[PDB]
């Protein structure tokens, strides 16, 4: 992947045009290379969305909503 | 307290050795903490274990 990726920059210091099969060649390895690091991120809960009676919230389980993007309050730093 | 006491035959001795007033103590006091303490994902732990009870 990186040699036919580097190979396609380099052609044109000596004005070389590429060729339809080297062209395919670097486009299947570099779906390879982008195939082997994907990530799909999962969204989470909003954070106001409410949790159900089935899901028993009590201090020990868990509390009345989802939790969300905001960060615990230390006490100290109060505002940010 | 405890008193010790004295031998004598004649009985107007009244001013004699006498005995003396000591007082002790006893002293208590507390001990270190007991703790026991665990770090765990508790999600992980929740997957099965209702109340983590």
């Amino acid at each position: 992947a990186v040699g036919y990726q580097l190979l396609l920059r380099m052609l044109s210091d000596y004005s070389l045009e590429p060729t339809p099969q080297v062209l395919s060649n670097a486009q299947r390895s570099y779906d390879a290379l982008m195939t082997d690091t994907l990530v799909v991120p999962s969204m989470r809960r909003r954070g106001d969305f409410p949790v159900g009676q089935g899901n028993k919230y009590d201090v020990f389980t868990s509390d009345r909503y989802y939790p969300g993007d905001l960060p615990l309050i230390d006490g100290d730093i109060p505002n940010a | 307290h405890q008193f010790s006491s004295l031998r004598t035959p004649t009985g107007d001795i009244s001013g004699q050795n006498k005995n003396n007033l000591i007082s002790g103590k006893a002293t208590g006091r507390v001990g270190n903490y007991i703790t026991v303490a665990v770090e765990y994902q508790q999600l992980e732990e929740a997957i099965k274990l209702n109340q983590l009870e």
